[PDB]
């Protein structure tokens, strides 16, 4: 009675409709156990979060290119900011790994113990790192607008919208890499190449996607 | 945790700063004085750092005030960070040894009254002179109060002492940080901030030094 | 109980009343080294003495190091003070190490025998009246007696405070000595020289600008 | 049965006409939390009051000094009191007032009394609405003025972004942009200056330099969202 990724086939038993963005897509039965599924919900969420941030990053910095601004492409922005700004690179990598190892191990021991990370062991914060549910921490820091409390039905709507935009941002970030490994130029240059001629500047005329050209 | 004066009027206060200690306003955001056995030591330490800082500010400003006005001292116009190099009737090692013996007497006399109050109020050699009983540590009284004060309105006097002392501790930290950056006399820093108050803030001296 | 990781299951042999009442217990034994209670009793002694010798050594490195870079001492580097001070020395190093191992082994074997059986050295007739102050306290690792001249143990309040201050300053000094060795190997300079090199350019002069974080 | 932002609509359940200016407009659900709606009401009032003072300032500054331009007015003012002395006095004098207002927000029955003139105390007012000495000779109904303030304030919040996005596209103050729109209405709109078709995007050119000199160290002036413009 609910929509499924493949109409006709029933959804599997471990996958009733309670998660955000559930459509019964597990042909390989990877999340059959409830705890491995509890871990993969967290994984799909945070991959979607980083992919939404990344896709907005590529799209904004490619609107910055081709209009006339001095922005590079996304595959060139790694070099140009460690060379234009005198940034030593392995220390930037180690500072990234320090800050995000902190922020990640906090989450990694919230998964192992949901009521933890909230006993004031950190700098005096008790309810702010409480965690509302799996992959949805909330509180005063992770929800400063406070949209996780109020109308709960609209919060379930926002949960499903987050998962939807996160899925197609993961697909977009998988597609930017393929647009770059195939064509070799910017993504919004590939869009304007597909728009200047809708035929013949698609993937089937790139010489790489189909080898039977 | 009462109607006491507060450093931030409106916020909560942790409650162990009710008003029994002189001149408290609840300012302990790091929550250092949770154990009261640390808080008694911190009260005596604030009194001692405050009284030595009040002597420090009175001994840095007043020689520089009478140097910029101008008297005829053997040491006049010398910096407080340069008075150690100035020579005297004795070299500074003998000065330091006499200091570290006289204060070795006085500080242990004070500490024995810290660890047992009322138990150091008798002289060693003249066992007829005494301080009057009923004194608290940090405030001996007796010959240390020769002008007959503290015989009424003692809480306001302790609050005046701790406020002038906290101000003078900030002033001596100012003397350090304000003689280490610009390298001048702390009264000749007031002279420049009164010469043109807008064209020398700390930010413009920082940015000119950067 | 203020653990080293807030979300971890603390090992159950660090949650016993014998081990929770121990100095500096933050629940840290991820490799199970103290699962036997007498193994933990031995390693508590090993931690106290590895940390007290490290506090003495790291003080003897960076107190004359900071008093060398600020003047009014000329103490050399800690990795150079064996090359020098053997010329300004009444003895060569071999005889000095032999006298060292005798004077230190006489101490360390008495400590060995007191760890294997507490109050051993307090039995009468051992020394010439000196053995009476050698029972230590009721717990091992903290003898007192002649080793508490200022008398900070006669309190029974704030005593766990002094324990935990000793253990935390000692763990920090053990990390500082492992530092001193490693920051000598990595760049060949001194520790206060490395501190000045970090403080003059933090975002370019660190352990990501040498060959030891190599990809 | 109050008037709404869209007349046929139903207002959300957290917007029940209690607050002034409550016309049922919160489509993103941001005023659902009761604790967060107080902070949002305070920030709407403060954004609105700063925007009204700013719009009146830019308009009066243009009608009394047509020579100088308000986007450039922080660059050519040439005060005798230095560049950083102004910022230091503003920093301390605003860090006082803002922490006072913030502590009013956190505990409303805490901060009323003048700390150095203790006989003077502010009456037990409403959060966001101090009154007493900030408000002498209030005319007429206080709820009617409380609605008029939010209406003129929302209009001025839109007007300040109008001033900024005029002055970054035409580079002229908001009477000279109005004189452009009155001298030639059909060709001085934003749809006249710009259009994006699927195949090319004609953005308007900048009228703000990428930097200004200003006494040695140069300040970058980001033309807001250039490139993302139509
Ligand atoms: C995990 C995501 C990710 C991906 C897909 C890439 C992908 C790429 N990076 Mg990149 N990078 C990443 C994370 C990532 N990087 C991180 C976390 C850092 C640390 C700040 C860098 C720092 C970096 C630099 C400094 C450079 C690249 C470069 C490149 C390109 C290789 C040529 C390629 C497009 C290079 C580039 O721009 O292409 C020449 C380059 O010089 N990257
Ligand atoms: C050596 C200086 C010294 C010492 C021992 C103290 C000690 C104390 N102060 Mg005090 N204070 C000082 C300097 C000092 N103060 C100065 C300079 C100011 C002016 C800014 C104040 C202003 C002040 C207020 C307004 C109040 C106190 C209070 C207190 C008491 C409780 C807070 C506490 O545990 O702090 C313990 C303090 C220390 C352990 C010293 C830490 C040294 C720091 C880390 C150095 C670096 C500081 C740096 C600028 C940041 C305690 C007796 C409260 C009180 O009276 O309650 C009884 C109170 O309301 N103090
Ligand atoms: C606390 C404190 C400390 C540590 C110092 C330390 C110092 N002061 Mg000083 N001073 C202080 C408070 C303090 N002052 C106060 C509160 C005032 C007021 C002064 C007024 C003052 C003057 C006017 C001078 C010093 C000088 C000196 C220096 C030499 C002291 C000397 O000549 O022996 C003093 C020897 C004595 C025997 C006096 C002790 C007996 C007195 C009279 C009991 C009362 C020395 C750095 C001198 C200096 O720096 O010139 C180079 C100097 O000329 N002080
Ligand atoms: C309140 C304690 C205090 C403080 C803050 C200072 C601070 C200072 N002393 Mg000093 N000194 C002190 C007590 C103090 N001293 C005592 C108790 C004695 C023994 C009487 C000396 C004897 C002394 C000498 C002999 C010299 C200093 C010097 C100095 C200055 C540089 C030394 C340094 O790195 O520090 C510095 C401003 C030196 C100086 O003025 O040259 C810059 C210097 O030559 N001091
Ligand atoms: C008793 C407090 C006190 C006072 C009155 C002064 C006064 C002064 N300082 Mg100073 N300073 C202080 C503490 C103080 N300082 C402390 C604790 C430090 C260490 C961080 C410094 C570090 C410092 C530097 C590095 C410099 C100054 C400078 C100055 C002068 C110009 C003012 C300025 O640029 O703002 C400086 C203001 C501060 C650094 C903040 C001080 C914070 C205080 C404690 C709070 C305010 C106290 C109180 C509410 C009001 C004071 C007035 C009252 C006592 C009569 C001026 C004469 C500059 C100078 O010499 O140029 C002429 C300069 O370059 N100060
Ligand atoms: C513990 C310990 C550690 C970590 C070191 C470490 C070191 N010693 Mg050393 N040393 C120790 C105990 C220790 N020593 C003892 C107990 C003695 C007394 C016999 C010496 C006598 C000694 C000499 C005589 C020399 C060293 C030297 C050295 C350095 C060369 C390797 C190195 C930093 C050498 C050095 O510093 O030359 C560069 C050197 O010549 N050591
Ligand atoms: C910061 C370090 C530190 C701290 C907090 C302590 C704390 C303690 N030690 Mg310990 N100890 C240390 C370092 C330390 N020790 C080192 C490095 C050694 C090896 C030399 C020892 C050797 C030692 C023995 C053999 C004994 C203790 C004892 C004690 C206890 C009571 C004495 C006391 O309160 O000392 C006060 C702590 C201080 C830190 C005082 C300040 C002294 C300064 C740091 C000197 C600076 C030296 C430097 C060269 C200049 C208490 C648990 C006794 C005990 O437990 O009795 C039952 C006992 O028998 N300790
Ligand atoms: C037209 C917009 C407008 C309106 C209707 C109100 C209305 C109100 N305000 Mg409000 N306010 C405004 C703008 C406005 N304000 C702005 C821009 C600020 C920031 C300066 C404030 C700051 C403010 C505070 C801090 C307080 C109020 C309060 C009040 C209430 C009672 C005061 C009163 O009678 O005001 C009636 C207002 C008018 C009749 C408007 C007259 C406008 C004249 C014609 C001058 C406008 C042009 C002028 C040249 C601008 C420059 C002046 C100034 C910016 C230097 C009432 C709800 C008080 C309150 O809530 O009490 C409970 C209170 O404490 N307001
Ligand atoms: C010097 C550098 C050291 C700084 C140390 C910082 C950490 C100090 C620390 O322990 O925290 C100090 C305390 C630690 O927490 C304290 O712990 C104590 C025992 O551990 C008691 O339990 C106290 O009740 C508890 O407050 O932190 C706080 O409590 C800070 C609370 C601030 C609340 C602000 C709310 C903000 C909301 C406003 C938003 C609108
Ligand atoms: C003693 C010590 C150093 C003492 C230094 C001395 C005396 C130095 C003396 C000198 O410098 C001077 C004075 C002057 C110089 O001229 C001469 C020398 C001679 C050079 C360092 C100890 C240094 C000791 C260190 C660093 C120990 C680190 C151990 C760790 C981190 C283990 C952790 C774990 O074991 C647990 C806790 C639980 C398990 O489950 C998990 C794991 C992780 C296995």
């Amino acid at each position: 009675v609910r929509p499924v990724w493949f109409p006709g086939n029933p959804p599997p038993a471990h996958l009733d409709g309670s998660l955000a963005g559930d459509y019964g897509f597990d042909p390989l039965f990877l999340g059959q156990e409830p705890q491995t599924l509890k871990w993969y919900v967290q994984a799909e969420l945070v991959h979607g979060r980083f992919a939404m941030l990344g896709a907005a990053g590529i799209i904004l910095t490619s609107i910055g290119a081709k209009v006339g601004l001095g922005f590079p492409e996304w595959y060139d922005a790694g070099k140009v900011v460690v060379e234009k700004n005198n940034i030593d690179f392995p220390t930037l990598m180690v500072i990234q790994f320090y800050l995000m190892g902190w922020a990640e191990t906090k989450r990694w021991y919230d998964f192992k113990n949901p009521g933890s990370q909230a006993d004031g062991s950190f700098l005096g914060f008790t309810e702010e790192f409480k965690g509302l549910e799996n992959g949805y921490p909330g509180g005063r820091f992770f929800d400063p607008m406070g949209l996780s409390r109020g109308d709960a039905a609209k919060y379930q709507e926002y949960k499903q919208k987050e998962v939807k935009n996160g899925r197609l941002a993961m697909i977009a970030c998988l597609g930017f890499a393929a647009q770059y490994a195939a064509t070799g130029k910017g993504p919004l240059d590939n869009l304007a190449d597909h728009l200047a001629d809708p035929n013949h500047v698609n993937f089937a005329t790139n010489g790489v996607s189909i080898p039977i050209a | 945790d009462a109607a006491l004066p507060s450093w931030m009027p409106g916020a909560d206060l942790p409650g162990y700063l009710n008003g029994t200690l002189p001149g408290d306003f609840g300012f302990d955001p790091l929550y250092l004085g949770q154990d009261p056995v640390k808080l008694k030591w911190y009260a005596q330490a604030e009194l001692m750092n405050a009284r030595f800082a009040m002597l420090a500010v009175a001994g840095i400003l007043v020689p520089e005030l009478l140097s910029n006005i101008g008297f005829s001292w053997p040491g006049a116009g010398v910096a407080w960070y340069d008075a150690g190099k100035f020579e005297y009737f004795a070299p500074a090692s003998s000065l330091f040894g006499v200091q570290m013996l006289l204060f070795a007497w006085v500080e242990i006399r004070r500490y024995q009254d810290f660890v047992k109050p009322g138990s150091a109020n008798q002289d060693p050699i003249f066992t007829n002179n005494k301080l009057p009983d009923g004194n608290e540590p940090g405030y001996p009284g007796g010959i240390f109060d020769p002008f007959g004060w503290s015989k009424g309105d003692i809480k306001s006097l302790k609050l005046k002492e701790i406020k002038n002392g906290r101000l003078a501790m900030l002033a001596f930290a100012g003397f350090i940080g304000q003689a280490y950056t610009t390298g001048t006399t702390p009264l000749k820093n007031l002279s420049t901030h009164l010469a043109d108050p807008w064209s020398t803030t700390v930010w413009q001296n920082d940015l000119a030094r950067l | 109980r203020q653990s080293w990781l807030p979300g971890s299951q603390i090992p159950a042999h660090l949650d016993t009343p014998a081990a929770q009442a121990l100095a500096g217990n933050f629940g840290f034994d991820p490799l199970g080294l103290g699962k036997d209670p007498v193994a933990l009793r031995w390693y508590q002694q090993a931690e106290l003495i590895h940390c007290r010798t490290a506090m003495a050594g790291v003080a003897g490195i960076l107190i004359p190091g900071l008093l060398t870079k600020a003047g009014a001492l000329n103490v050399p580097e800690w990795y150079d003070a064996g090359k020098v001070a053997i010329e300004n020395s009444f003895a060569p190093w071999g005889s000095l190490l032999a006298v060292q191992l005798f004077l230190c082994g006489f101490v360390e074997a008495k400590r060995w025998q007191d760890i294997r059986k507490p109050g051993s050295q307090g039995e009468p007739g051992s020394f010439l009246g000196f053995e009476a102050s050698l029972k230590g306290t009721s717990e091992l690792g903290y003898p007192g007696g002649p080793f508490d001249p200022l008398g900070l143990s006669k309190e029974a309040d704030k005593w766990a405070d002094w324990k935990l201050k000793e253990v935390k300053n000692g763990r920090l000094a053990m990390l500082a000595f492992l530092g001193f060795v490693a920051q000598k190997y990595a760049t060949g300079a001194g520790p206060v020289d490395n501190l000045a090199a970090h403080l003059k350019d933090p975002w370019h002069v660190n352990y990501a600008t040498n060959g030891v974080s190599l990809p | 049965s109050r008037p709404l932002w869209l007349p046929g609509s139903t207002p959300p359940a957290h917007l029940k006409g209690d607050l002034p200016g409550d016309f049922g407009f919160d489509p993103l659900g941001l005023g659902a939390n009761a604790e967060s709606l107080k902070w949002f009401k305070e920030s709407e009032l403060v954004h609105s009051r700063w925007a009204m003072a700013a719009v009146a300032g830019i308009l009066v500054q243009e009608i009394v000094r047509p020579d100088v331009f308000w986007y450039n007015a922080g660059k050519e003012v040439e005060s005798p009191l230095g560049p950083l002395g102004l910022l230091a006095v503003e920093f301390f004098l605003m860090h006082w007032v803002e922490v006072r207002r913030w502590q009013d927000l956190r505990k409303p029955g805490s901060v009323d009394q003048d700390p150095i003139f203790s006989q003077y105390k502010l009456p037990p007012h409403e959060v966001g609405y101090p009154g007493g000495v900030f408000a002498p000779f209030i005319p007429g109904d206080l709820a009617e003025l409380k609605v008029k303030e939010i209406k003129n304030g929302r209009l001025a919040m839109l007007a300040f972004v109008g001033f900024v996005m005029a002055a970054q596209v035409t580079g002229k103050g908001p009477i000279a942009a109005l004189q452009e729109h009155l001298a030639d209405p059909w060709g001085t709109t934003i749809f006249s200056k710009a259009a994006v078709v699927p195949g090319q995007a004609v953005a308007p050119p900048c009228k703000i330099p990428a930097s200004v000199s200003y006494k040695g160290i140069e300040i970058p002036t980001p033309c807001f969202l250039q490139g993302l413009w139509p």
